[PDB]
């Protein structure tokens, strides 16, 4: 897997990929 | 913060997996 | 809707989404 | 400029809609 | 074609598009 | 480096084509 900074749309797609059928949750709160 | 652990710093596959259901 | 800066590919997709059947126009001239 | 109103600054859904046909 | 900086996911998609059936190779080594 | 010729600088369509098979 990559060793880079994943932000916004790229972070969401990364989760989508990594999580498979588990699905995931995205709640930005910076 | 996911934006803080992965968008500011680098998240190993594992760290990223902490956000799956 | 998001409150972030939308650039290039992310701006185009945002328009695509927001506009629906209206379609849209993208003409960068910075 | 769309790149100036939305890529440099933040565009509310409305401002963004000014670019639909 | 664009005259901008293509990085990560946007660089990969650009190659995909530009190369067609030739396919391509992506090997970052910065 | 592709990341150096296209992500740091600008790659004309041609330069980009140097990375197709
Ligand atoms: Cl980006
Ligand atoms: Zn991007």
């Amino acid at each position: 897997f990559v060793n880079q900074h994943l932000c916004x749309s790229h972070l969401v797609e990364a989760l989508y990929l990594v999580c498979g059928e588990r699905g995931f949750f995205y709640t930005p709160k910076t | 913060g996911i934006v803080e652990q992965c968008c500011t710093s680098i998240c190993s596959l594992y760290q990223l997996e902490n956000y799956c259901n």
